[PDB]
C-alpha cells in the first residue's frame, strides 16, 4: 500500500484534478490496451496510475498528446 | 448503491466483468416525489 | 340593486333581498361562487388601479399589505396561471404500485 | 405504524434475468 499522497499532488497542483487524472489513466490500465509505465510491484491498477503520476510521467498533458497521436494514427 | 434501478444491475455485472465503471441515471424516490407532487393540483417537470 | 359586488348574504336576507329585488341579485353559495369571481375579474385592470393608489396615497399601514397585493398580481400575470385553476375541478390520483396493499 | 412498502422477491424469470445479465 502507499501511505501518503504529496509527490502526486505537488506534481499535479489542485489536490482535486490528482484524482481525476489518475482516474482516467487507471481507467486506461484496467479496460486494457495500455502498459504501465513504472514496474508494477503486485499493485492495483489505482496505485500503479498515482505512482507513474508521482514518478513524474503522466499529467493531463501527456495523455491528451497521446490519446490525440493515437486517435491520429488511425 | 440505492434507488437507482437501471443502474445497479449495471455496476454489479460491471464490477462482476472488472471494470469499475458508473453508470449514474437518476434515483427512483425521486420519481416518487414527483408523482406524489403531480398528484395534488401542482404541475411539475423538468425541462432540457 | 342596491348591492355591493363582494358582500356576504346570509340566508334570511338573501330571502328578503330576492323576494324585493326580484331575479335580479344573482347569488351563489359554493365554490362555483368563489370560481365565478376569480374568473369574472379582470387582473391589469385591478393592477392598474393598485399602481395608482400606491403612487398616489402614502401612509405608514398604506405603503404595506398593498405591495404584496401587486406584487401577487404581477406574479399571476407574468407566470401565466389562471386565477381559475385554484379551485380544482378533476382530481388526479397516485400510480396503484405507489400505495400498496 | 401501518405496514408498508413490503420487500421485492425473486421469481423465476427475474432470477433468470439476473444470470442472463452476467
Amino acid at each position: 500500500a502507499r501511505v501518503t499522497v504529496q509527490d502526486a499532488v505537488e506534481k499535479i497542483g489542485n489536490r482535486f484534478d490528482l484524482v481525476l487524472v489518475a482516474a482516467r489513466r487507471a481507467r486506461q490500465m484496467q479496460v486494457g490496451g495500455k502498459d504501465p509505465l513504472v514496474p508494477e510491484e503486485n499493485d492495483k491498477t489505482t496505485v500503479i496510475a498515482l505512482r507513474e503520476i508521482e514518478e513524474g510521467l503522466i499529467n493531463n498533458q501527456i495523455l491528451d498528446v497521446r490519446e490525440r497521436q493515437e486517435q491520429q494514427e488511425q | 448503491k440505492s434507488d437507482d434501478v437501471n443502474g445497479r444491475t449495471k455496476m454489479y455485472k460491471n464490477i462482476v466483468d472488472g471494470n469499475h465503471q458508473m453508470e449514474p441515471g437518476m434515483p427512483e424516490s425521486f420519481n416518487v416525489l414527483l408523482k406524489e407532487i403531480r398528484s395534488l393540483g401542482i404541475n411539475i417537470e423538468l425541462e432540457d | 340593486t342596491n348591492l355591493e359586488r363582494q358582500q356576504i348574504l346570509t340566508e334570511e336576507q338573501y330571502l328578503d333581498a330576492l323576494e324585493e329585488f326580484g331575479d335580479e341579485f344573482d347569488a351563489k353559495m359554493g365554490a362555483e361562487a368563489i370560481q365565478a369571481l376569480l374568473k369574472s375579474m379582470d387582473l391589469e385592470q385591478e393592477c392598474e388601479q393598485l399602481r395608482e393608489e400606491l403612487n398616489e396615497t402614502n401612509s405608514e399601514t398604506k405603503r404595506k399589505k398593498l405591495t404584496k397585493r401587486i406584487k401577487l398580481l404581477e406574479a399571476f400575470v407574468q407566470s401565466g396561471n389562471k386565477p381559475e385553476w385554484m379551485i380544482l375541478t378533476v382530481l388526479p390520483v397516485l400510480p396503484p404500485d405507489l400505495r400498496p396493499l | 405504524l401501518p405496514v408498508y412498502q413490503g420487500e421485492t422477491t425473486q421469481t423465476l424469470q427475474d432470477y433468470l434475468m439476473w444470470q442472463v445479465e452476467l
